[PDB]
């Protein structure tokens, strides 16, 4: 169905330690496809997935170039925030940046993203315009002020528009065994008394992707939010996630308790219960 | 900054005595990104443990997965032990099977 | 495929 190609910087600066680290990953949908770090031998960007094997020298070479040329930026960047938030050089602080692009099945553009952070707060972002910023304190109204005079939106746009599509389009076509594949959990429902009075019931799902699934507990029906322990979709290893959902129960009152499970992967969302 | 990390430690497949499996620690939603990260043995650290490269959430929070190969069995204790800066002393937390 | 943006600083 829908799609998302994404790269994240992380810039970090490390006072006493050398020049601030650059590390790049790229994802399409859940899966890292590469990745580049300045504290590398040899910093180049590499492939983490076969299908981009694929591409030619002429890529590696303008990937790697970028990244090289973003580890300098980026340390500008680094520099500069420190002025703009009035702070010393003896600290260590991060510039993170998110961006990339949506497609829909047709494989046109649903919408466009370009995100910065620094020290884990919001810092600007590109507008779904794609024309305009929205600044999060009166340091980054400053980048504003020189983004909006350089027409650095309308740069990103045509990106958005263009290579970014474009790009993710072939990722998808000679990555289609896997990045155009969902693999659906596979669930089962455990029962783990607590005391003579009471029961965990814990739902599982294992081995799905894409990442994106909801585990809910219902009582008689009724959603159990508010009681149902979620803990974070974490992943396996083997490119696949796993997640499992919890809720106390009282004793004699198992079978009143539903799991359902909605996931791309399932033709319809799936409801089970402990099985003794 | 600052945020604690999150802590799962659990195998790639469901565990079953002697079979080989993944033993993983996620460590996630923490900032900044420097963090620290042993799995256990038996209270002793495994050698030449590998892990993903540094990535971030949404919410600018960092992930990471660490994972080496192991053989469960029923009397041997495996943990991972992490330190971060939001973090007095290193946390363990034990792998339980049914987590 | 990245984008390279010149010359955009913070």
């Amino acid at each position: 169905g829908s799609h998302s190609m994404r790269y994240f910087y992380t810039a970090m600066s490390r006072p006493g330690r050398g020049e601030p680290r650059f590390i790049t990953v790229g994802y399409v949908d859940d899966t890292l496809f590469v990745r580049f770090d300045s504290d590398a031998t040899s910093p180049r960007k590499e492939p983490r997935a076969p299908w981009i094997e694929q591409e030619g020298p002429e890529y590696w070479d303008r990937e790697t170039q970028i990244s090289k040329t973003n580890t300098q930026t980026y340390r500008e960047n680094l520099r500069t925030a420190l002025r703009y938030y009035n702070q010393s050089e003896a600290g260590s602080h991060i510039i993170q940046r998110m961006y990339g692009c949506d497609v829909g099945p047709d494989g046109r553009l649903l919408r466009g993203y370009d995100q910065d952070a620094y020290d884990g707060k919001d810092y600007i972002a590109l507008n779904e315009d794609l024309s305009s910023w929205t600044a999060a304190d009166t340091a980054a109204q400053i980048t504003q002020r020189k983004w909006e005079a350089a027409r650095v939106a309308e740069q990103l746009r045509a990106y958005l528009e263009g290579l970014c599509v474009e790009s993710l389009r072939r990722y998808l076509e000679n990555g289609k065994e896997t990045l155009q594949r969902a693999d659906p959990p596979k669930t089962h429902v455990t029962h783990h008394p607590i005391s003579d009075h009471e029961v965990t019931l814990r739902c599982w799902a294992l081995g799905f992707y894409p990442a994106e699934i909801t585990l809910t507990w219902q009582r008689d029906g009724e959603d159990q939010t508010q009681d149902t322990e979620l803990v974070e979709t974490r992943p396996a290893g083997d490119r696949t996630f796993q997640k499992w959902a919890a809720v106390v129960v009282p004793s004699g009152e198992e079978q009143r308790y539903t799991c359902h499970v909605q996931h791309e992967g399932l033709p319809k969302p799936l409801t089970l219960r402990w099985e003794p | 900054i600052q945020r604690t990390p999150k802590i799962q430690v659990y195998s790639r497949h469901p565990a079953e005595n002697g079979k080989s499996n993944f033993l993983n620690c996620y460590v996630s939603g923490f900032h900044p990104s420097d963090i620290e990260v042993d799995l256990l043995k038996n209270g002793e650290r495994i050698e030449k443990v590998e892990h993903s490269d540094l990535s971030f959430s949404k919410d600018w929070s960092f992930y990471l997965l660490y994972y080496t190969e192991f053989t469960p069995t029923e009397k041997d204790e495996y943990a991972c032990r992490v330190n971060h800066v939001t973090l007095s002393q290193p946390k363990i937390v034990k792998w339980d099977r049914d987590m | 495929e990245e984008n390279l943006l010149d010359f955009v600083r913070f």
